[PDB]
């Protein structure tokens, strides 16, 4: 069994006493930090600091018992080990929650801000530790039983299937779903919008009317210009079709690139580009057109939508993956993928909104597309709990190793000399718990603040306590 | 009475 010195256990768990303790204090003595997000972090340093407190109480008592020389080391084993047992569980799940926090934060919200009350949030903390204390004790009963380390280990690869997503999402997938701001930005551009406008539809030889645009290519089951091209043939027959003008781009294959051309000449205000326009162009081309139409049959990523929707054009795509999270009531208009004719009642329906004044819709656009940057404290948020994930999974990881060799090969002597070191692996979940705070300070510019207003305090309620 | 369980 590797040795280390009872100070050590004693020493980490009185370090993360105090940080754990500073960071409860100043999240709750701050009015800007009372949002879910670090009411449940609030919890995730509560289940840090009674782990670690409960392995160097543990330890002491240890020391105690064998110099003092039973049955009573039963109960106070099975009381300390039910303290961590319910506590793991807590910090599993309070890091779920902030993943649930995290990803309606992002999407949807608004709708996650009303039902996530001040009260609600104190609700299910109080449920989470309910349910984690009430399954502690009975882990600890049946701690020798099959179905309690199955399970155990069963929540160790949930949060690393976790993790694993999420690195994947943020880190390696970064550049396939982050918008540009340095780029789609309307400093690029000058003028107003119907200036810019009536620029493009003269640079085209056009009236002045309500202006759809589609970019992508063209192909029979994937971006969906069919369905677009059968819209405007739906659309030709009507009167509304006077006040419409399409700027369709796109290569792809001849059977559409020639039915593009085909209505472009039998029509007039279409424009047909069959060309791959610059980027720079494209940018210029959503701070000018009214509504972008992205009737896309899969789209794993909004970018499409957030590229347009940056530079005011208010877009009118299916409900299919990206652009159903993206795409919300407010800043623009879904429709069933595949369906010619909801498209061009859509357009039509358009058509009505362009009578009001779109300064407020387009402003919702801005606004919306603005909070999925890299850069901004949405994504940041998602960055700092994939820190949080993946600290919590390396602290861990060789005590759930360790419980997977306890009933995979417990004769084995390769996996002995791996559970002999099992004092190493309750020193690293120990790390844990210290390492939190750490996460929290340096990835919280307002913890920061409320830290130097305590140090300070803690250099101030000293010389008030020796005079 | 081991440090932490899983250990006899
Ligand atoms: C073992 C039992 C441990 C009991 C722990 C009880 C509560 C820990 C979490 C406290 C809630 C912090 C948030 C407070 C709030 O949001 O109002
Ligand atoms: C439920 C737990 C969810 C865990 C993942 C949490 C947040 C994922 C964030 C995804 C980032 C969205 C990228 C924007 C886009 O798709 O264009
Ligand atoms: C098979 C389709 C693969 C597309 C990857 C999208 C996954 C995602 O959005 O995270
Ligand atoms: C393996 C763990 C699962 C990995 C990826 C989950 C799929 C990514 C999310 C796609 C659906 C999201 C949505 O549009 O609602
Ligand atoms: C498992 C976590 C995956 C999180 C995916 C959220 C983004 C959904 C999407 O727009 O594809
Ligand atoms: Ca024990």
């Amino acid at each position: 069994q590797l040795f280390v010195s009872p100070v050590v256990f004693v020493t980490l768990g009185v370090i993360s006493l105090l940080e754990n303790i500073l960071v409860i204090v100043a999240i709750a003595k701050n009015k800007n930090l009372h949002s879910p997000m670090y009411f449940f972090i609030c919890s995730l340093a509560v289940a840090d600091m009674l782990v670690s407190v409960s392995l160097g109480f543990e330890t002491i008592v240890i020391t105690l018992l064998n110099s003092t020389d039973q049955s009573f080391t039963v109960n106070i084993d099975n009381v300390i080990d039910s303290v961590i047992c319910a506590s793991l569980l807590a910090s599993i799940c309070s890091l779920l929650s902030i993943a649930v926090d995290r990803y309606f934060t992002i999407f949807y919200a608004l709708q996650y801000h009303n039902i996530m009350t001040v009260k609600r949030v104190g609700i299910i903390i109080s449920c989470i530790w309910a349910a984690c204390t009430v399954s502690g004790i009975l882990f600890i009963i049946y701690s020798d039983s099959s179905a309690v380390i199955i399970c155990l280990i069963t929540m160790f690869f949930t949060m690393l299937a976790l993790m694993a997503s999420l690195y994947v999402h943020m880190f390696l997938m970064a550049r396939l779903h982050g918008i540009d701001c340095s780029f789609w930005n309307e400093s690029y551009l000058t003028g107003s919008r119907d200036e810019r406008k009536k620029s493009l539809l003269s640079k085209f030889g056009m009236d002045e009317g309500v202006t759809f645009m589609f970019i992508g290519r063209f192909d029979r089951g994937q971006k969906g210009v069919d369905v677009l091209l059968k819209a405007i043939e739906i659309l030709s027959s009507k009167k509304e079709f006077q006040e419409m003008r399409f700027i369709i781009i796109g290569k792809g294959d001849p059977e559409l690139e020639g039915w593009a051309r085909s209505l472009e000449e039998k029509h007039g205000n279409v424009k047909v580009i069959t060309e791959m326009l610059s980027r720079e162009f494209v940018r210029e081309l959503y701070g000018s057109v009214d509504f972008v139409i992205i009737p896309s049959y899969f789209e794993p990523f909004g970018l499409v939508a957030l590229e347009a929707m940056c530079l005011g054009a208010i877009p009118i795509a299916s409900a299919v993956g990206g652009l159903r999270d993206i795409i919300t009531n407010e800043t623009g208009i879904l429709v069933k993928a595949g369906d010619p004719g909801e498209l061009a009642n859509a357009i039509l329906k358009a058509l009505e909104l362009s009578r009001s004044d779109l300064s407020k819709f387009r402003e919702n656009c801005k606004k919306r597309a603005m909070s999925f940057s890299r850069q901004g404290a949405n994504m940041k948020g998602a960055i700092t709990l994939t820190i949080l994930i993946g600290v919590f999974v390396v602290c861990w990881a060789p005590f759930f190793l360790h419980l997977i060799f306890y009933i995979s090969c417990p004769q084995n002597p390769y996996c002995v000399c791996f559970m002999s070191h099992f004092n190493l692996y309750l020193i690293l979940i120990m790390c844990n718990s210290i390492i939190n705070p750490l996460i929290y300070a340096l990835r919280s510019q307002e913890l920061r603040k409320t830290f130097k207003e305590i140090i300070c305090c803690y250099e101030f309620l000293e010389v008030l306590f020796q005079g | 009475l081991d440090p932490x369980r899983w250990r006899k």
